[PDB]
C-alpha cells in the first residue's frame, strides 16, 4: 500500500526559513510525479510545488517562485520542500502527494498525514490547563458533563484525551479561536452521574510545539 | 488561472436522499476524450482522498454512489443514496493547466432530525482566579439545524464582549453538532457581579435553555 507520511514542520519567523520532507513507502518512487499542496486555515488548498520521476522538471505556483525549492531522492524514497523568505500567507498544513502514472489514474492518486506550518512574529507558548467542573448545585441526571479549557498556546495543534483514551465515545473537543495572538479551545467529556464523585476523570494535553504535556484531574467543588 | 468556484458551500442532505456538489470553471478544461477534473472527499482531520479523476471516472474501491460528469466549464458530483460517513468537505481540482487549481470546497452536511441541545455551565477554577483571570464555560452539546443562539447574560444584562464561540464538525456516530461558548473577564469584573447566565434559543423549542450560576450562593 501507498504510503506517505511527512515532518519537520513547525514555528518559524518572517523572512525564515525551513526544509520539509515527504516519506514514501508500498511502491516505486522512482517511477512517480510527487508535489505538494498546502492548505490554508479556511481550508482552501493550493499546488505549492512539483516535480517529475528524474528531477528534469519542477513547477511552483507564482507566489512560491524564487523562495522555495523542490527536490527529491529516489535511492532514500524521499520529498524535499526548501523554504525561505516565509511569509505569513505560507501558514499552512503541507500534505505531499503522489501522481498516478500515464495519465492512468488521477492527476493526485494518493495524499500523506500533512505536517503544520505557522509563519509567524508571536512566540511559541505551552498553554494553562484550568479543569471545568459544575457548581455544588450541579445538574444531577444519569450523565454528568466535565471539562477542561486549554487556553494561551501558540501554534497549533493541542491534543487533548480523557482518563489516556478509556472516554473516547463521549468526547467533544472543539475547534481552536485565535484571540490577541494565543489559541483556546475547550473540550468536555460526559460520564454517568454514579461515576463522577468517587472516580477519576483526568484531561490529557499536549501541546507538541513546547513539548509540553500536563494532565488535570478534574475536583469537585 | 483557472478559477474554480463550487456552490453551495455547504448542503445538508438526508440518509437515501442525492447530494450534487457543482464545480463552475471560469475557462474551460475539456481536452477532448478528457476533461481533467478531479474530485478529492476530505473527512476532518483526515488527509483528502481520490474520488473522481478525469471528470466522470470512479477510482477503484470508492462506492458507485459516487459519480461525476460535465464538460466545458460546468462540472458535477453526485452521490446517492448519501450515507453516514459521506460527512466530510469534496474539492474539486482542475488539472488542463499550470497552475493546477482548486475549488474553494463544499461541506456536506448530514441531514437527521432536530434534536435540542444539553446545556451545562462551568464557574471560573480556583485555579484561573489565583492568576488573576476569569472565564465562564457554557457547554451546547449533540444539537441539530448547526443553527442556534447563545445569550450570556451578567446579573441578568445581556454582555457580549469576551465571549468565544466553537462549533464541532458534524459527529460521525450521531450527526449532531456540538458548541462551546466562554466569557472571559478579570478577576475583580468577575467578582463584582452575583449571577451568571447561559442561555441557550434552539428552533426546536420557544422557551430558551437557561443554565446559571450564583458567584455568591450554594
Amino acid at each position: 500500500d501507498v504510503k506517505l507520511v511527512e515532518s519537520g514542520g513547525g514555528l518559524v519567523n518572517l523572512g525564515g526559513s525551513l526544509k520539509l520532507s515527504c516519506a514514501a513507502s508500498g511502491f516505486t518512487f522512482s517511477r512517480y510525479y510527487m508535489s505538494w499542496v498546502r492548505q490554508t486555515p479556511e481550508k482552501r488548498l493550493e499546488l505549492v510545488a512539483a516535480i517529475n520521476h528524474n528531477s528534469g522538471r519542477t513547477y511552483y505556483s507564482d507566489t512560491v517562485k524564487g523562495r522555495f525549492t523542490i527536490s527529491r531522492d529516489n535511492a532514500k524514497n524521499t520529498l524535499y520542500l526548501q523554504m525561505s523568505s516565509l511569509k505569513s500567507e505560507d501558514t499552512a498544513l503541507y500534505y505531499c502527494t503522489r501522481h498516478p502514472l500515464i495519465y492512468h489514474g488521477n492527476y493526485l492518486d494518493y495524499w500523506g498525514q500533512g505536517t503544520t506550518l505557522t509563519v509567524s512574529s508571536a512566540k511559541t507558548t505551552p498553554p494553562s490547563v484550568y479543569p471545568l467542573a459544575p457548581g455544588s448545585a450541579a445538574q444531577t441526571n444519569s450523565m454528568v458533563t466535565l471539562g477542561c479549557l486549554v487556553k494561551g498556546y501558540f501554534p497549533e495543534p493541542v491534543t487533548v484525551t480523557w482518563n489516556s483514551g478509556s472516554l473516547s465515545s463521549g468526547v467533544h473537543t472543539f475547534p481552536a479561536v485565535l484571540q490577541s495572538d494565543l489559541y483556546t479551545l475547550s473540550s468536555s467529556v460526559t460520564v454517568p452521574s454514579s461515576t463522577w464523585p468517587s472516580e477519576t476523570v483526568t484531561c490529557n494535553v499536549a501541546h507538541p510545539a513546547s513539548s509540553t504535556k500536563v494532565d488535570k484531574k478534574i475536583v469537585p467543588r | 488561472d483557472i478559477v474554480l468556484t463550487q456552490s453551495p458551500a455547504s448542503l445538508a442532505v438526508s440518509l437515501g436522499q442525492r447530494a450534487t456538489i457543482s464545480c463552475k470553471a471560469s475557462q474551460s478544461v475539456d481536452y477532448d476524450g478528457d476533461s481533467y477534473v478531479t474530485w478529492y472527499q476530505q473527512k476532518p482531520g483526515q488527509p483528502p482522498k481520490l474520488l473522481i479523476y478525469v471528470a466522470s471516472n470512479l477510482e477503484s474501491g470508492i462506492p458507485a454512489r459516487f459519480s461525476g460528469s460535465g464538460s466545458g466549464t460546468d462540472f458535477t458530483l453526485n452521490i446517492h443514496p448519501v450515507e453516514e460517513e459521506d460527512a466530510a468537505t469534496y474539492y474539486c481540482q482542475q488539472s488542463n493547466e499550470d497552475p493546477w487549481t482548486f475549488g474553494g470546497g463544499t461541506k456536506l452536511e448530514i441531514k437527521r432530525a432536530d434534536a435540542a441541545p444539553t446545556v451545562s455551565i462551568f464557574p471560573p477554577s480556583s485555579e484561573q482566579l489565583t492568576s488573576g483571570g476569569a472565564s465562564v464555560v457554557c457547554f451546547l452539546n449533540n444539537f441539530y439545524p448547526k443553527d442556534i443562539n447563545v445569550k450570556w447574560k451578567i446579573d441578568g444584562s445581556e454582555r457580549q464582549n469576551g465571549v468565544l464561540n466553537s462549533w464541532t464538525d458534524q459527529d460521525s456516530k450521531d450527526s449532531t453538532y456540538s458548541m462551546s461558548s466562554t466569557l472571559t473577564l478579570t478577576k475583580d469584573e468577575y467578582e463584582r457581579h452575583n449571577s451568571y447566565t447561559c442561555e441557550a434559543t434552539h428552533k426546536t423549542s420557544t422557551s430558551p435553555i437557561v443554565k446559571s450560576f450564583n458567584r455568591n450562593e450554594c
